[PDB]
């Protein structure tokens, strides 16, 4: 027979650098009653950027 | 048999004149909107499924 015994040892090191760019856009429509009949329209837009 | 809702004329639905045998609005004119859905009005009268 042939018998073996191997043993190892690793050491690693990783570095990541990310960069994201997001845009948003929405519309919100509201109708209701508060001492009379109401209505709204909201239009928003946003921009995010993270590193 | 049930009262759906009780209405009372707003300050803009008051008839200035009503002679005997006449109407308001007069004959030939178009009738009044009961609610008008305005900043003065009350909520619309609801009904169930049974009603």
């Amino acid at each position: 027979e042939h018998a073996s015994t191997d043993q190892g040892k690793t050491v690693s090191r990783a570095t990541t650098n990310s960069k994201t760019e997001s845009n948003t856009a929405g519309v919100s429509v509201n109708v209701g009653y508060q001492n009379g009949f109401t209505a709204n329209v909201t239009t928003n837009y946003s921009h995010t950027t993270d590193n | 048999g049930d009262t759906l809702s009780t209405i009372k004329a707003q300050e803009n639905q008051i008839g200035n004149n009503l002679s005997p045998g006449d109407t308001y609005p007069k004959k030939g004119l178009s009738p009044l909107a009961l609610n008008t859905m305005d900043q003065f009005s009350s909520r619309l009268i609801p009904i169930n499924y049974d009603q």
